[PDB]
RNA sequence: CCGGCCGGGAACUCAAAGGAGACUGCCAGUGAUAAACUGGAGGAAGGUGGGGAUGACGUCAAGUCAUCAUGGCCCUUACGACCAGGGCUACACACGUGCUACAAUGGCGCAUACAAAGAGAAGCGACCUCGCGAGAGCAAGCGGACCUCAUAAAGUGCGUCGUAGUCCGGAUUGGAGUCUGCAACUCGACUCCAUGAAGUCGGAAUCGCUAGUAAUCGUGGAUCAGAAUGCCACGGUGAAUAC
């Protein structure tokens, strides 16, 4: 293994950051755990609500928390209802009060995470891995996407002896720092083990 | 007479709550002793990258932390309601008195 | 060699030393307290010092005072 | 890393402030030129883990007692995992 | 030019000459030539008998030489008698202080052969 | 008005002020001698006045901080030829050939995980 | 040197006299980058040599250096099985990079008290070619010339 | 109050945001009238300027079930859980990685000039005072370009040592102490007095480094109550050599 994480090396440039708050040495840790505690609960909840990314901020003695989903309604519930029962517990876990916006995922086929997640959720469903990989890569090149690669790994279909197998269609310059690359991950928990999904989606540049 | 300390890890941002504050003053009361840049303290965290062994691997991260001073000389009650209530920028730490 | 301000000893031991002074020694005397400094009020007793697997007998004497109870109960069996 | 080895460290922070810092500063001055009446130190028969420095310092997420870092309360393994997903504000792979 | 022990040292600066005694480690020698009222960089030529035996008293003060040797070797037995750790160690020819012995305990363990 | 040149070298920054006058030289409020004019490179502060004459034609009072003995005496040396600025660009051509114009960019190179010091590589034995 | 042939930094001619040549000398005798204390030891041996020879300073150095100066050296050449020592006519510029190195290196392995002394005694012994260093010439000669056969 | 210290001063040093700049593009030679190299110009920087980050498809069933995760397997009043004391620190040996030396390019005393870069509230700790000392009491400032850590060392000047197992070297051990910590026996670091091994430059063999590098010199940091010769980072002085 020897590929710099694609998202990571971009943060400074072209890629964002899924936490943005400021804190000093003291509370910096206490915050991290909080954050990784809220993204924890929330992801187990909106699991079947196609969530692709959750940002956090703590605007002075308060916690904001945006939730990038490709099923905005399902997250929000009957006229606000759900978001309430979230905010509720999300403030119970942050130790402070909690707003909680719900960003919309246009063209989810373009989100690496929601891509992987489906491929993951397809193996658990019990589907051909070559098939899923190929659906993914298509409806993607379809709705734009100057490129995409998805690879899987480990007992593909059942093998006693494990494999990787990828699919690079288009352009995916992982060495260009300008290049917009949405890179994410998801693991299938199957009856014969655990299958790792990486997906790269090449969007543009500058 | 009154100065406000600004810090945040993002730079292309802190000076846009600075130049913002500054503006929201030289418009109203004013005076304002410009925005001072000031030592950007940068920590560095250097850690081993392989789960097991390989002491030569290692990733080398840092955290820059930028400052700005402000200083406002003439404190007009309008200027004083001009910071107040017109502020924002969630990831920016601001310090009022000293 | 440390301490400087009040030599150290475990209670349940030091009270196991006065349950024999006023009384007159019994059999040995078990302590795991390899910690404690030895006091003049222990000379003549036999204190059983744990070394890992059992308690080594140690007659206390007119110069095992500024020493630790553990000094007299070897812990690694080498030969 | 083994619930019980975790539970241990929780019991230790608990005691670490039920007594010590509180009941245990009765020793701070109790041992300082106020000479004497030996009952002073002797008092040390408290829970043991009551003492703060009986605490280890473990990756808040995993429990790893090694490769720990205060800023982030995590192990270098989880730290880099979060770092590459943004997740840790400000933090990027630095160079110079 | 003997002073103190059977030892007979001199023919160079004093402070260094004195060190010759078994019981002076510079610090003691500086305290001696000082409490004798003597310049420390002086040779012994000029150092007429007058000043010499004044020193002999200043050194007499401490348990130097043979008396030191005896005293010190006594203290090492005391250990061995008590049968404590630091003693058992002296009788074993291995380092008392705690130095590792898996390797490099050589000064104490004495040169290698088998 | 004062005629001036900066000049800085390896972590040292010296600021050099000129004024026609004597051949006297101050640095850090101190004699050329009294600072390092009696050490490794005393002669090199003078240097920048070679093809460009003096002995006591112009005065120069300077300060300097950062780096070390030769870094500080490097900066200053650079600031002199940079202040000989004022007296035209006709002299700052054999100040070029003198090598005094250039900014000595050689910095100290970083320690780097895996090595001992910049280049120094941990001895490795095969077995 | 597989390809990128190169030139050579040209150090700054001696701060006391104004000579590229000694700057090479000092740098050579120099150790643990102690230039300050390095040039001290050279001029203090040049001081004794200067007057102990009288005949100036500059030129006293050169004639003692004119000795240990070599003209031919044996460059190895591992070919078909044999190491084959091949004599080659050595450059003028190297001709004293050595000369200076053997002189400096000779005075180091020596018994006199201080290094300045030793240096002076090598300069001088060589002045009248009868030193350790001059023998390094009366040997690198011997070792070439024997392989004279080869050419 | 000869302290940038108070007025002040917006020049300069710097601070940190944004900008220009270097392109073989300009002269020339070389080469197919090419690519390129070469030398010159100007220029802070000439030929990817210096450094970093960045590690393709893949090779070694290479390493990690003990970071975490996880298919399968096994234990379940024991393969789990609690506590005390011990051990991971053992010692005939062998190998790897390092630290300190063997000394006058040095040791020592005294005087004295010049860095960079980090760290800090359950913290950094000034001052004053006591202690030869490690430290101790008391106590100010500072979440810190403010205050503290903190007086860089090589170096320079004088003087001393005079080639000796030495005024080189500091092991080992006796004695007595300091601080942390519930606790310094096993096994903490440090100090004072004494102690003064091996070691006079290292066989066969073998490693590093092409320039602000090697070599040498001090400084900080993570972990951390305490516990660095290791690790990570910083500048000081500063080479030799490449047909
Ligand atoms: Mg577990
Ligand atoms: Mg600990
Ligand atoms: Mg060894
Ligand atoms: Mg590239
Ligand atoms: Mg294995
Ligand atoms: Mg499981
Ligand atoms: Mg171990
Ligand atoms: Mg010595
Ligand atoms: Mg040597
Ligand atoms: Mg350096």
């Amino acid at each position: 293994g020897q590929k710099v994480h694609p998202n990571g090396i971009r943060l400074g440039i072209v890629k964002p950051w899924n936490s943005t708050w400021f804190a000093n040495t003291k509370e910096f840790a206490d915050n991290l755990d909080s954050d990784f505690k809220v993204r924890q609960y929330l992801t187990k909840e909106l699991a079947k609500a196609s969530v692709s990314r959750i940002v956090i901020e703590r605007p002075a003695k308060s916690i904001r928390v945006t939730i990038h989903t490709a099923r905005p309604g399902i997250v929000i519930g009957k006229k606000g209802e759900d978001v309430e029962k979230l905010r509720k517990v999300v403030a119970d876990i942050a130790g402070v009060p909690a707003q909680i916006n719900i960003a919309e995922v246009r063209k989810p086929e373009l989100d690496a995470k929601l891509v992987a997640d489906s491929i993951t959720s397809q193996l658990e469903r019990r589907v051909m891995f070559r098939r899923a990989m190929k659906r993914a890569v298509q409806n993607a090149m379809r709705l734009g996407a100057k490129g995409i690669k998805v690879e899987v790994s480990g007992r593909l279909g059942g093998a006693e002896i494990a494999r990787t197998e990828w699919y690079r269609e288009g352009r995916v310059p992982l060495h260009t720092l300008r290049a917009d690359i949405d890179y994410n991950t998801s693991e299938a928990h199957t009856t014969y083990g655990v299958i790792g999904v990486k997906v790269w989606i090449f969007k543009g540049e500058i | 007479r009154i100065r406000i300390r600004l810090k945040a890890f993002d730079h292309r941002l802190i000076d846009q709550a600075t130049a913002e504050i500054v503006e929201t003053a030289k418009r109203t009361g004013a005076q304002v002793r410009g925005p001072i840049p000031l030592p950007t303290r940068k920590e560095r965290f250097t850690v081993l990258i392989s789960p097991h062994v390989n002491k030569d691997a290692r990733d080398q991260y840092e955290i820059r932390t930028h400052l700005r001073l402000v200083d406002i000389v003439e404190p007009t009650e309008k200027t004083v309601d001009a910071l107040m209530r017109l502020d924002l920028a969630a990831g920016v730490d601001v310090q009022i008195s000293l | 060699r440390s301490l400087k301000k009040g030599p150290f000893i475990d209670l349940h031991l030091l009270k196991k030393v006065e349950k024999a002074v006023e009384s007159g020694d019994k059999k040995p005397l078990r302590t795991w307290s390899r910690r404690s400094t030895i006091f003049p009020n222990m000379i003549g007793l036999t204190i059983a010092v744990h070394n890992g697997r059992q308690h080594v007998p140690v007659f206390v004497t007119d110069e095992m005072v500024g020493h630790k109870l553990g000094e007299f109960a070897p812990t690694r069996t080498y030969r | 890393a083994k619930q019980s080895m975790k539970a241990r460290e929780v019991k230790r922070v608990a005691l670490a402030d039920k007594y010590f810092a509180k009941r245990a500063e009765l020793k701070a001055i109790i041992s300082d030129v106020n000479a004497r009446w030996n009952a002073v130190l002797k008092l040390q028969t408290l829970p043991r883990d009551s003492s703060p420095s009986r605490q280890r310092n473990r990756c808040r997420q995993t429990g790893r007692p090694h490769g720990f870092l205060r800023k982030f309360g995590l192990s270098r393994i989880k730290v880099r995992e979060a770092a590459m997903r943004g997740e840790i504000p400000g933090l990027k792979k630095a160079s110079w | 030019a003997r002073i103190a022990g059977i030892n007979i040292p001199d023919h160079k600066h004093a402070v260094i000459a004195l060190t010759s005694i078994y019981g002076v480690g510079k610090t003691r020698s500086k305290a001696i030539l000082a409490a004798a009222g003597i310049a420390e960089d002086v040779k012994i030529s000029e150092l007429s008998e007058g000043q010499i035996d004044t020193l002999r008293d200043e050194v007499a003060k401490f348990v130097v030489e043979g008396d030191l040797r005896r005293e010190i070797s006594m203290s090492i037995k005391r250990l061995m008698d008590l049968g404590c750790y630091r003693g058992l160690r002296h009788r074993r020819g291995l380092p008392v202080r705690g130095q590792r012995t898996k390797t490099n305990a050589r000064t104490r363990k004495g040169p290698r052969k088998p | 008005n004062q005629y001036y040149g900066t000049g800085r070298r390896k972590s040292s920054a010296a600021r050099v002020f000129i004024k026609p006058g004597n051949g006297k030289i101050v640095i850090n409020q101190r004699s050329l001698e009294q600072y390092f004019g009696r050490e490794t490179a005393r002669m090199v502060v003078r240097q920048p006045l070679e093809l460009v004459d003096m002995v006591e034609k112009l005065d120069l009072y300077i300060t300097v901080k950062g780096g070390g003995i030769s870094g500080q005496a490097g900066a200053i040396r650079h600031g002199i030829t940079r202040a000989l600025m004022e007296y035209d660009e006709s002299l700052r051509s054999e100040l070029r050939k003198a090598g005094f114009v250039t900014r000595d960019a050689r910095q100290v190179e970083r320690k780097k995980v895996g090595l001992r010091k910049a280049r120094r590589r941990p001895q490795f034995s095969k077995r | 040197p597989r390809r990128r042939v190169i030139g050579q930094r040209k150090i700054l001619p001696d701060p006391k006299f104004g000579s590229e040549l000694l700057a090479k000398f000092v740098n050579i005798l120099m150790v643990d980058g102690k230039k300050s204390t390095a040039e001290s030891i050279v001029y203090s041996a040049l001081e004794t040599l200067a007057q102990r020879s009288g005949k100036s300073e500059l030129e006293a150095f050169e004639v003692a250096l004119e000795n240990v100066r070599p003209t031919v050296e044996v460059k190895s050449r591992r070919v078909g099985g044999s190491t084959y020592q091949v004599p080659v006519e050595v450059r003028p510029v190297r001709r004293n990079a050595l000369a200076m190195r053997w002189i400096v290196e000779a005075a180091r392995k020596r018994g006199d008290k201080s290094m300045a002394l030793r240096l002076a005694n090598e300069l001088s012994d060589a002045a009248e070619n009868k030193g350790t260093a001059v023998k390094k010439r009366e040997d690198v000669h011997r070792m070439a010339e024997a392989n004279k056969a080869f050419a």
